[PDB]
């Protein structure tokens, strides 16, 4: 209750001040909830679906790649990502091709961050599957 | 808790209407019940043969199979529901053979 | 005899580890030993 | 109680693991049922290219 | 030798009813740190800890008939 | 001085009567059809296997799934006959210690020679957990193959210790009833009692779980 | 701190790449606002 | 003596619970469909109506049955009783 | 002379389930920080709870077992 | 005097399994809240809970055993 | 007599295993909680449980070898 | 009958080393989430877990000196 709920892409909008009770965000260092009166944080994001729980009788199944999450001393809350799109935009049939391609090129990196660049690449499309 | 305690006593009023509602039952069997009478004596000369023992606990795992009669008739949807739920892939399958087999001629 | 050959298939597959009831038998034939001797001696 | 001597019940158990291997494995899964109609798609479709080369 | 055996069969068994006043510390102390991350307090929040504070009395309250099962 | 608890002294019996045919009872309780569609009560039995029948599958993922097939046979049989014993005078073959000393040890040696029949060297190599420092290698293999041992005696004894716990305090919580003709107040609190008490001992099918999940583990980590 | 941390790393970094995925798993229609915001056209130039 | 008792189980399961499927036995399928749990109902009072679907009255009478069997035993070693008869 | 060892084995043998008293407090006052993170209680958050619960149970009355039998 | 001192002597030991009584309602009170941050269990994260009950159960069994063989 | 204090010497002398019990419960349970904040096990954090193992069971084991050289 | 108090005490006294094996858990226990986020181990996490480690200890050594002593 009392709460300000703000989620926008660089080039699109989806809520400007009008906020729905719950909010559930991936943490880059676990998971959290909103409860319209939680204590604020300043927090950043992992791969990982957004699901805010409309008043509206349902939820809305989002799914972002990278932003920021940055409730405050009023409860109002900004929820800013660079790729927010939905489910129906994505196809289930590449994710899964796109996995075992990066884990066959984990043990071929000689370098030691170049291997760990990819390790970052199969923390994403593993993350992307298990949303679908 | 002050609430709650009449809760159960609006209950402990609710049960002796029902069970008078009840009573009124058995006075619909004033004259027409010659079922119960017949085998009310079984139970009433074993029970002066040998019955009793530490066995208050036979009530009380079939008063719990009492309870699980209530969500046994939502276990018929659930019984119920699978196999409706199976029928309608047979239905699909059939139908998608159908067409493939036909369109294919 | 038909309570075999439903279930003939899968014996030599798991019975090569499974069908060791002799280490049961001789924790079971050791364990027969020390009540006759308890009782022998009263 | 404290019962005795063993020389009992432990033969009458795997008489009765010849029960349950019997009951239990004419059971159906219904996973099974959505593989069948994957080959029959795959068959005829190389029937129509079976076809298609009977054109071409 | 009769009330000397009864007795110390008694008193020895109360100290398993503080046994579970331990875990009430857990259970009560740590409402805490739940509440200050979120403030849905009248959720089922404060009544998890109604299914944690009376079923840890509920080992509790346990011993303690045993405990007077031994006294007569 | 108010409410005076009584009690009785009487022997508590785990006698043996004829139990070949007890065994065999919870088998005729679970019919097969040959039928496609079935009778709407063998259909709430075939849903409640292919329930966790997909969970000691999805852990193991090898060649070691045709083990699997058996562990929902083991899984059944102790998930009936711990559930029939709540009757008023029913007998439960898994009260008695025997025969779980028959269930563990060919079922547990089952399993360390899976891997030495295959593996014949890094099973037992398991023993080798990390980069090896040196103070403690001899603290390590005495500690690590001292509780490999327990196992079986750790599978079999946590089965029987706790079932017929579930049966005394069904009889002495009972029995005081029986042995409560002082205030009548309480005798219907000690009821109220029995009645919590018999759904907690429907916990009787939780104690299968970890049986045969336990068994999975012990199958797992070895292959 | 992750694997991409103390290996010499920056969040940006990390952000290409989670975010480049998600253009991969795109299907043909929505193919060109992954196109569209593609932002490879500052080019650089330093002194030395 | 053996197609006695087993002819004992398939009259006592055909009729109360629950009939099954595999043409040659369609119609007999649906034999249970109405059920014979109508015939097996008047013994309790009327109470347990869930029997549908899931039936009650086809599988509480085995476990009825496997009390009193097993009540059998037990009556040697309660006895208890004195020289007349109780309340 | 046996009959107070038969009360004081058995009134020590209670005191085993001084543990289990406090191994419930944990695993509630542990669910409510698990809870007020992430409210979504209907998963198998809750499940772990129960299976925590009657596994730390199953380790908590067999020591009452050992009670009766050196009285009985 | 031998069948006395048994009947305290088991009793004494029955109490070793209170630190296995509480030491599984920790473990399975730290799964509740390491499946509550990252839902990952179906790895690693829930056989490190039965594998951390197999090595802590395997110490709870372990004294009633000498508790046993004190006995007869 | 003499014997009679060789059984209650080894009745409490095993209670001292219960403490590598309940010791070994948050062990093997900070080894959940701290899995999932940073997924790099085969490197020291499994390694550093090992230890936290052995060397936690080293003083069960060790009041546990007490129990046998207070008898013989 | 000097034998009899002898026995007792010498296992009276080794429940003692039982809270140190608690307190030794927790030491292997927090540096596993002390060194999960923080991966610095190298410099003075592991020299604050040998500190943390072998302090402990001396709180359970020095009642096993106190327990020999009983003896002799």
């Amino acid at each position: 209750g009392q709460m300000s709920f703000t989620f926008a892409s660089p080039t699109q909008v989806f809520f400007n001040g009008a906020n729905v009770r719950q909010v559930d965000v991936p943490t880059q260092t676990g998971a959290f909830g909103i409860l319209a009166s939680h204590v604020p944080t300043l927090q950043v994001l992992r791969p990982g679906l957004v699901v805010v729980h409309a008043e509206d009788g349902t939820t809305s199944k989002y799914f972002v790649s990278s932003g920021s999450v940055t409730v405050n001393a009023d409860s109002s809350v900004q929820l800013l990502a660079e790729e927010a799109v939905t489910l129906d935009m994505l196809d289930p049939g590449v994710a899964k091709a796109n996995l075992e391609k990066a884990q066959s090129e984990l043990l071929g990196a000689a370098d030691e961050a170049s291997r760990a660049e990819i390790q970052i690449r199969i923390e994403a499309n593993e993350a992307l599957v298990k949303a679908l | 808790p002050p609430l709650p305690e009449h809760g159960g006593k609006v209950r402990l009023g609710l049960i002796p209407e029902e069970f008078f509602q009840f009573l009124y039952p058995k006075t619909g069997v004033t004259g027409p019940y010659v079922l119960g009478t017949g085998l009310i004596l079984y139970l009433l000369s074993k029970e002066i043969y040998v019955i009793t023992a530490e066995t208050f606990s036979a009530i009380s795992t079939i008063g719990v199979l009492v309870y699980i009669v209530k969500k046994y008739g939502a276990s018929i949807g659930a019984f119920a529901d699978k196999l409706n739920e199976q029928k309608i892939a047979q239905l699909e399958e059939v139908k998608q053979a159908s067409i493939k087999q036909i369109q294919d001629a | 005899q038909f309570q075999f050959t439903g279930i003939k298939k899968y014996f030599n597959s798991y019975t090569l580890t499974g069908r060791m009831n002799c280490v049961l038998a001789t924790y079971g034939g050791i364990a027969l030993l020390v009540l006759y001797f308890k009782l022998r001696s009263k | 109680d404290t019962s005795t001597w063993f020389i009992t019940i432990t033969s009458m158990i795997m008489t009765l693991f010849i029960l349950f291997q019997l009951k239990i494995s004419n059971y159906s899964y219904p996973a099974s049922p959505e593989s069948i109609e994957l080959k029959t798609q795959k068959h005829s479709t190389p029937w129509e290219m079976k076809w298609t080369k009977i054109y071409l | 030798i009769d009330t000397a055996a009864k007795f110390i069969g008694a008193g020895a068994a109360t100290v398993g009813v503080a046994g579970s006043g331990a875990g009430i510390g857990t259970v009560f102390g740590s409402m805490i740190i739940g509440y200050a991350r979120n403030p849905s307090l009248k959720q089922q929040l404060f009544s998890y800890a109604i299914l944690g504070f009376a079923l840890s009395e509920a080992m509790g309250l346990f011993c303690l008939m045993v405990a007077f099962l031994i006294l007569f | 001085n108010e409410n005076l608890f009584a009690s009785f002294i009487a022997p508590t019996m785990m006698g043996l009567p004829i139990v070949t045919l007890i065994i065999m009872f919870p088998s005729l309780l679970f019919p097969t059809p040959k039928r496609l569609i079935n009778n709407r009560t063998i259909s709430i039995q075939q849903w409640l296997i292919q329930l966790t029948s997909k969970q000691m599958m999805a852990i193991h993922n090898q060649k070691g799934q045709t083990w699997s097939l058996m562990l929902m046979s083991l899984i059944m049989f102790i998930g009936s006959t711990n559930i029939l014993g709540l009757l008023p005078h029913s007998f439960t073959p898994t009260t008695q210690l025997s025969m779980n000393l028959g269930m563990a040890i060919p079922l547990w040696s089952a399993t360390v020679f899976t891997g030495f029949r295959y593996k014949t060297k890094t099973s037992l190599a398991h023993f080798l957990p990390q980069g090896t420092p040196a103070l403690l290698i001899p603290m390590l293999v005495i500690i690590e193959t001292i509780s490999l041992f327990i196992q079986p005696v750790a599978l079999a004894v946590r089965l029987t210790a706790n079932i017929t716990a579930g049966h005394l305090l069904i009889h002495l919580i009972g029995g005081a009833t029986l042995a409560l003709l002082n205030i009548n107040t309480m005798t219907a609190f000690i009821t109220f009692t029995i009645l919590i008490l018999l759904t907690i001992l429907e916990f009787a099918v939780a104690l299968i779980q970890a049986y045969v999940f336990t068994l999975l583990v012990s199958l797992y980590l070895h292959d | 701190v992750a694997y991409w941390r103390q290996a010499g790393l920056s969040y940006i970094r990390y952000s290409q790449i989670c975010a480049k995925a998600v253009r991969d798993a795109l299907k043909a229609e929505f193919k060109a606002n992954a196109e569209k915001t593609s932002g490879s056209n500052v080019k650089i130039v330093k002194v030395k | 003596a053996s197609v006695v008792p087993l002819k004992d189980r398939r009259l006592l399961e055909v009729k109360l619970g629950e009939l099954p499927s595999w043409i040659l036995m369609r119609d007999f399928t649906p034999s249970g469909i109405a059920g014979a749990f109508q015939r097996g109902y008047y013994r309790y009072y009327n109470k347990y109506v869930n029997v549908k679907k899931g039936s009650v009255a086809g599988l509480s009478m085995v476990l009825a049955a496997y009390v009193v069997f097993n009540y059998c035993r037990s009556y040697k070693e309660l006895k208890h009783e004195r020289l007349r008869k109780y309340h």
